[PDB]
């Protein structure tokens, strides 16, 4: 009755997934968060 | 009932080239008894507007065979040959 042109619009268009190869350097925390993890260690080690 | 023959008639009205504006499909359904008496079991009463096909015939197109009377031979035989005709 309603036709084969309409019932194709009854099924939904599904999304196939792809891969999402990123590189992902390790996630840098924020600096105010980085000093709750490590307390008063600032300016003590020589970085060289 | 074991088997049913649907002897049916249709009345179409159009709205475009292959859409229908209205369909009226009536008909009689038939049962063959073992004593060869044919008694009607019921009726068809279909009526719709703005359709794209007839449901009654499309149901019978797949779920049953047509009562075929024009039985065609495997190889057709010519009656007369030459120039006679």
């Amino acid at each position: 009755v309603n036709g084969d042109n309409v019932d194709a619009n009854y099924s939904k268009v599904m999304v196939e997934p792809r891969a999402n190869m990123k590189f992902d350097f390790p996630t840098l925390k924020s600096y105010d968060e980085i000093k709750q993890i490590a307390p008063e260690l600032e300016g003590m080690l020589d970085l060289e | 009932f074991d088997v049913l023959t649907f002897r049916c008639e249709s009345t179409y009205k159009f709205k475009s080239a292959n859409v229908y504006s209205s369909i009226k499909t009536t008909g009689q359904v038939l049962l063959e008894l073992p004593t060869k008496e044919v008694i009607q079991v019921g009726s068809v009463d279909y009526e719709a507007g703005t359709s794209y096909g007839n449901p009654v015939t499309d149901y019978l197109s797949r779920n049953g065979k047509t009562i075929e009377e024009s039985v065609i031979f495997e190889n057709a035989i010519p009656l007369s040959s030459g120039e006679e005709l």
